[PDB]
């Protein structure tokens, strides 16, 4: 099965402005919610943003907010994440995962409804560190 | 035999004049259908979901979760006005005629090639095609209509509007049940609300098979087919628009101040005070007689919500309107609910040299004023005072719910025992002809994709299917796909449509709208320099027709 | 009132009453069922 | 006229030809001039008898 692809990771000057992709491989990508984590080095994992599927919402974390903009391209088949006004709490491993849209009622999934708060695939990875 | 021909093209198009000013118009097409083999002999039931597009809150218009049975048949579907006129007949019929019936309808499938690909294992890849003239071609003709009907005009799927290119056949497909609930939200509502899919319910369970349902046909490379020739019974179509609305019906106010000078604004006055007239009156407690006012002998339209979603067993779905919007004439940008849109590609009337998915796209406005301007209406209070108080009256720009963009307009219904309005007009080339009534206890008045409705019956669709072609090592007990050779089709298919039309007559001095070929739109109607063609839209009820 | 609108017949013990067969001349009724919305009209959309 | 002994006129004869009329309604207090328009004729719909 297809699994998706970080890049775009590395240490960056403080306050500067980076972006960084995430391919995804297989056909469900288009019709996916999806997401970025991040993972400060022996850290609680953090959320970092979602996008639906059309583009049509956004949503961030405060600690990120004004400063992160998540964006997806179905053409390219891809996620990016423009990380403009970097800080030193952004050194991280960051993660593009997929958020399950449906949850099925019973064991053999004869009934569905929609849902949030579960990552049902995770990428890669690729690191990111504030320093001059 | 193998080398002989089983039928003979033929696209043309006959109007054989008869007795008063009755035309009987013989409507020829032919196309070569090319249909590959399916993807799969089995059935499949397949529950498309959506459920990550509406969970996004304020986005449940967007809902395209359903279930439906997948089929290794191919539907041959003829319901569109594109398949048997070119422009130029449509011009005559429109700019002549004045009311069309549909007569009958016949087609038949000739001249079946079948061939098999087979693909060589040389470093270089290469394929040849060879014959197999013991293949056969699967056709079921359900004359009983036992299957579901699927109008492929609804999907752009019909055969193509031009004879020189080859056309494909539709897969076929039907609605399986399904139940599922989602309760609306908006943007900024809190929480996920209820966006469920329930699975099936077994009382309503159908699964149709043409195996079992239809006789099929084996057609090898010297057979043919005809299905014969049906008749219709559907109304007669009038190819006039209506203008006269309400304010328009009976004898207008006797002027005792004729204007004396020409000009715009040399306007004549009625003269007697709106409170000393005479005539007649709904309104049993004012002595105002206006033409706002005055009695008229019933409803031209109605109104209805628009942009209305009414949910059911399935899911949401938009209550449909019968006419259209009010002044978008004037203006194209306030064309909305009730003007049907229509998205189509290259082989419905696109420009087949056009790149890309994106499909083109119109908005046909039609020219029958049966529709309503929204912003011009208001209510007011039983007492009449006028001029009226603020809360004496309930106006478009009224706040309905607390909500600032949805008016008491939006709720609105009309629709009455005195309401009166016309069928839907034709679209060419995209329009559907004839439509399949309910088999419901009380059937709807019209069809607001059809002018044509069919009481009884009308033909039963006609489907398609490469015959399996196996290879020596089939097993039925392996439960992996079963190997057949590569196997694809192409045969001619005719169809012969007849209508009959009564030829218009000139009732009044001045001229009448006609449809003309012109400087603007000149390269509509021919090829490019590349071979591009496009079919681009026209109307179909220019003349007017007096309403009473 | 009955007495002015309806022959009255007297029924001693020993007679008896018929009304003739009446005709009906009413719709039919289904013993079907349609479970078809409109979100199950016409042809579904192709599946990619 | 519906009495016999007294004599009656006909009515002279006008019919309705087609107009476009836009009239955004208001109420008394609604500040400024509601959209009150005479559009003409619309060629489509011209009908002299």
């Amino acid at each position: 099965e297809g699994q998706l692809a970080e890049s775009g990771g590395d240490l960056v000057k403080p306050g500067g402005s980076l972006r960084l992709s995430c391919v995804a491989s297989g056909s469900t990508f288009r019709n996916s919610h999806m997401t970025w984590v991040r993972q400060a080095p022996g850290k609680g994992l953090q959320w970092v943003a979602n996008i639906d599927s059309g583009a049509f919402t956004t949503d961030y974390v405060d600690a990120v907010r004004g400063r992160f903009t998540v964006s997806r391209d179905n053409a390219r088949n891809t996620m990016y994440l423009q990380m403009n006004s970097l800080r030193a709490e952004d050194t991280a491993v960051y993660y593009c995962a997929t958020m399950k849209t449906s949850y099925c009622i019973d064991e053999n999934c004869f009934s569905f409804q929609a849902g949030r708060g579960v990552f049902d695939k995770w990428g890669q990875g690729t690191l990111v560190t504030v320093s001059s | 035999g193998v080398g002989i021909s089983t039928g003979t093209f033929n696209n043309q198009t006959e109007f054989k004049f008869l007795e008063n000013g009755w035309v009987y118009i013989t409507a020829n097409s032919s196309r070569l259908v090319h249909l590959n083999m399916p993807e799969s002999e089995n059935y499949r039931r397949v529950v498309v979901n959506n459920l990550d597009k509406t969970a996004v809150n304020g986005n449940m218009a967007l809902d395209d979760t359903h279930a439906e049975i997948v089929t290794p048949w191919s539907l041959v579907d003829a319901n569109a006005w594109g398949v048997w006129f070119n422009p130029g007949d449509w011009q005559l019929i429109v700019n002549t005629m004045s009311e069309l019936h549909l007569v009958s309808f016949e087609q038949e499938i000739f001249n079946v090639v079948l061939k098999t690909v087979s693909e060589s294992a040389t470093q270089p890849p290469t394929k040849v095609y060879n014959n197999d003239l013991t293949a056969s071609l699967m056709v079921a003709l359900d004359s009983n209509n036992t299957m579901p009907f699927t109008p492929a005009a609804m999907r752009s799927e019909t055969l193509g509007f031009y004879p020189w290119k080859p056309t494909i056949p539709t897969p076929w497909r039907y609605y399986f049940q399904w139940d599922r609930t989602l309760i609306p939200s908006h943007t900024g509502t809190s929480g996920t609300p209820t966006n469920i899919y329930h699975g099936t319910d077994p009382d309503d369970v159908q699964f149709y098979t043409i195996e079992n349902s239809v006789p099929v046909h084996l057609l090898r490379t010297g057979d043919e087919f005809a299905t014969g020739t049906f008749f219709f019974d559907c109304k007669p179509c009038r190819l006039t628009h209506t203008w006269q609305t309400n304010r328009a019906l009976g004898l207008p106010p006797f002027l005792n101040s004729l204007p004396q000078s020409e000009g715009g604004t040399n306007f004549g006055y009625i003269g007697v005070q709106q409170d000393k007239r005479r005539g007649v009156t709904q309104m049993g407690n004012t002595n105002y007689i206006t033409e706002a006012t005055i009695m008229r002998p019933a409803e031209v339209g109605y109104s209805a919500p628009y942009y209305s979603f009414e949910a059911s067993t399935q899911g949401p779905f938009k209550t449909p309107i019968a006419a259209g919007r009010g002044g978008a004439q004037t203006d194209e940008n306030q064309a909305a609910d009730g003007d049907p849109r229509y998205a189509f590609g290259r082989q419905h009337g696109q420009k087949t040299t056009t790149t890309g998915e994106t499909p083109e796209r119109f908005t046909y406005i039609a020219h029958q004023d049966t529709g309503r301007y929204p912003e011009g209406d208001w209510i007011q209070n039983i007492n009449f005072n006028l001029p009226v108080t603020d809360d004496n009256v309930l106006l478009p720009t009224d706040p309905i719910g607390g909500k600032t963009g949805i008016n008491y307009t939006n709720i609105f219904n009309t629709y009455g025992p005195l309401t009166a309005l016309n069928n839907v007009p034709p679209v060419y080339p995209n329009g559907q002809i004839w439509d399949k009534e309910f088999d419901t206890d009380l059937k709807p008045r019209l069809h607001v994709n059809a002018p044509f409705v069919c009481q009884n019956n009308c033909p039963g669709q006609l489907f398609v299917k490469v015959a399996p072609n196996l290879t020596n090592q089939y097993d039925p007990d392996a439960s992996a796909n079963m190997s057949r050779i590569v196997t694809y089709s192409d045969f001619w298919w005719k169809g012969k449509l007849v209508f009959k039309a009564k030829l218009r007559a000139s009732h009044t001095w001045n001229p009448i709208q006609q449809m003309s070929i012109n400087v603007d739109n000149q390269f509509n109607y021919v090829p490019s320099n590349i071979g591009g063609m496009k079919i681009v839209y026209e109307k179909s009820q220019l003349a007017p027709r007096k309403l009473y």
